[PDB]
């Protein structure tokens, strides 16, 4: 039906399918909803750590690093199987 | 009129790592399933 | 091998250079409320405790201005830090974006001087004061002088940025290739040491950037 | 008119009184209750006069 | 929409000397015609 | 390797981004 | 040496007994348990299988065969020396 | 045929270092006499310092930038 | 090997940059003595200062536009 996804039955998944419609919300709602989740959990309180920006961080690194993938790999190699 | 934050987020292992994992894994692996 | 980074426009089926050079905007919430997270308190008193040292010098035209220089000074600092990751791309090792910045206002002040004060904006070619009987010779001394400075203000970011990272590289190339002859913890000591000069490197560029426009910016307003 | 004076008076008292703590004020609402900042210096991004 | 109207002040009162970009754009059309040239001369 | 002659993009993202969304976050400081 | 005191040591108590009681060879007496459990397993694979079950229980599933996967390239290391 | 030439002319081109050195040597040299003048404001002249030895680096860094383009 | 020549010369054209150096070092180390003496007139100290490394650049960044020249 239209609860969470981690909600839904298995079976249910093409039901869920069709509860699909507005989830997007034209793609950007669902960011929308997405940025705010992470927003107001980790980083809008009274006091926060700096574990409200290292996750953001780690995450443009590994970004980082599936990028190059190709190069290293190419001739970076050390041994042979 | 906006209310007031709460007091705290949430509890982070090793800076990185959330509590949630370790709690999800809890009943299969145990207490040192996840770091194995 | 060395110029592959630099040479590499964010690599992908459709280029996302935008995509990298909006991502630092992402790190600076709107203020909603009287008071707020400890986030954004701070980012808000850095902001105030900038503004304070380097705009209080024009009268009032200057003033104006202020927006536009705390915008150019963040964004060039907020670029230049995010660059220290292992394998980040900093857009201000391109040469095109640098003379993207410089030639607008720089073109700006000096047709604004010329606009308002034409009598004093031309008069100060020729220095103040009586300069012995060597008018001639100065007058084209420092007419060249004026043209000189976008060229520099752009060609010395585009060139220190390069040479701290190519220095990166080869110091950790060589601390790699040591570990098969002998042993060498002299040299990561050497890359640990400079890193902190090269993680503070950047900021004094990003003042000195700012500062030399607020001097240009002051002289003819 | 000194009875009609006092009588405003405990009314602006009584206002005063029953304040919101601050911790879900707004900046709206605060110019509401006290007089704050202008925009008179128009093209900054400050208006404070300098 | 309803962000033109936050900085129409700006962009009408001080920004005119600063939006001269012609200089730029006449840069950067001459350095790319003068490349294009030279990589067709081959 | 820095000149390769494709700058039309990088100019016209910076010019974007610098005039539009750091002056709007910017301009909502109080003092 | 403190801080071997103070983690060695708790290694031997308190690591120990977490880890002895979850991270030992099985008795033999589990092996008729684990062929029931096999007899589970084929019951849904016949029919009913997901029978339109939470998502994240086999969410756990996948993560607990993961770990078992990660053993196996243990031991190529092991035979490699 | 353009190894050597390329070589030596690096090797040439590295000896640029010299001034940005002196320059700091200078810079450093100047701020200890001046601090003895008076110890208070020690930190706006260590600015300054610091100021003076980042420009001069600048300065004298983009030489070794032709060295590698050279090399490279 | 014209080419090599040309190489050769762009490199040996760059060491003469080393003044640029001396020079930005030597005008920063009299602003702090000279502001310590006498910590009242800032502004004119600091235009004078901007002044000089203003002039002082043009002499390296010529040397390196020739060498510039010459190689392409």
């Amino acid at each position: 039906k239209d609860r969470r996804l981690l909600e839904v039955k298995l079976g249910e998944l093409p039901s869920w399918i069709l509860m699909r419609d507005f989830t997007p919300s034209g793609i950007a709602g669902a960011f929308q909803r997405g940025y705010y989740r992470y927003y107001n959990k980790y980083v809008n309180v009274k006091k926060g750590s700096v574990a409200g920006l290292s996750m953001v961080l780690a995450a443009y690194v590994v970004f980082n690093y599936c990028r190059s993938y190709k190069e290293l790999k190419h001739e970076r190699l050390r041994k042979y199987h | 009129p906006v209310p007031p934050l709460p007091e705290h987020g949430g509890k982070v292992r090793l800076g990185l790592i959330p509590e949630e994992f370790f709690q999800f894994l809890y009943p299969k692996t145990g207490v040192t399933g996840p770091y194995v | 091998n060395l110029f592959a980074s630099f040479i590499a426009p964010t690599m992908m089926g459709l280029p996302i250079v935008t995509l990298i050079i909006m991502f630092p905007s992402l790190l600076f919430p709107t203020p909603k409320r009287l008071i707020n997270n400890r986030t954004i308190s701070i980012q808000q008193w850095l902001i105030q405790l900038t503004s304070k040292q380097m705009m209080a010098i024009h009268n009032q035209k200057g003033q104006t201005w202020s927006l536009m220089l705390m915008s150019l000074i963040m964004f060039i600092g907020s670029t230049n830090i995010l660059g220290l990751l292992p394998h980040s791309f900093t857009p201000t090792t391109q040469l095109s974006m640098n003379l993207g910045m410089a030639i607008p206002l720089w073109s700006a002040t000096v047709f604004t001087g010329f606009r308002y004060k034409t009598k004093t904006s031309l008069a100060h070619f020729l220095p103040q004061g009586t300069p012995a009987l060597l008018i001639p010779m100065l007058v084209i001394i420092e007419t060249i002088s004026l043209f000189i400075q976008p060229v520099a203000l752009a060609v010395r970011l585009t060139a220190n940025i390069t040479a701290g990272h190519l220095l990166i590289h080869l110091i950790g190339g060589a601390t790699l290739a040591l570990l098969n002859i002998n042993t060498m913890t002299a040299f990561i000591t050497f890359t640990i040491l400079i890193l902190l000069t090269i993680l503070e490197f950047a900021v004094a560029l990003i003042q000195a950037y700012v500062f030399t426009l607020l001097v240009s910016l002051y002289l003819h307003d | 008119l000194s009875k009609a004076r006092i009588e405003a008076y405990e009314k602006e008292l009584e206002k005063m009184k029953n304040i919101i703590p601050f911790d879900q004020m707004t900046i709206e609402d605060l110019n509401e209750v006290f007089p704050e900042t202008k925009l008179d210096k128009k093209k900054y991004p400050y208006w404070p006069h300098r | 929409q309803f962000q033109f109207t936050g900085i129409k002040k700006y962009f009408n009162s001080y920004t005119l000397t600063g939006r001269m970009n012609c200089v730029l754009a006449t840069y950067g059309g001459i350095a790319l015609l003068v490349l294009y040239f030279k990589l067709r001369s081959k | 390797q820095l000149d390769t002659s494709t700058w039309f993009i990088t100019i016209t993202s910076m010019i974007m981004t610098l005039f539009i969304l750091f002056q709007l976050k910017i301009s909502n400081y109080s003092y | 040496v403190n801080a071997a005191v103070t983690y060695s040591k708790p290694r031997l108590a308190t690591f120990w007994h977490y880890a002895k009681v979850e991270l030992v060879p099985p008795t033999p007496a589990e092996i008729p348990t684990a062929i029931q459990s096999l007899k589970k397993i084929v019951n849904s694979a016949q029919t009913g299988s997901f029978k339109q079950l939470t998502v994240k229980e086999a969410l756990l599933n996948g993560l607990v065969a993961t770990e078992v996967l990660m053993w196996f390239y243990v031991g190529e290391i092991i035979a490699r020396a | 045929i353009d190894t050597a030439a390329k070589f030596i002319g690096a090797g040439a081109a590295t000896v640029g270092v010299a001034g940005s050195g002196a320059g700091i040597g200078t810079v450093f040299g100047s701020l200890i006499i001046g601090y003895a003048r008076n110890p208070s404001l020690k930190q706006q002249l260590f600015s300054y310092a610091i100021l003076g030895f980042a420009l001069s680096e600048a300065m004298g860094l983009f030489c070794l930038m032709v060295a590698f383009l050279i090399l490279f």
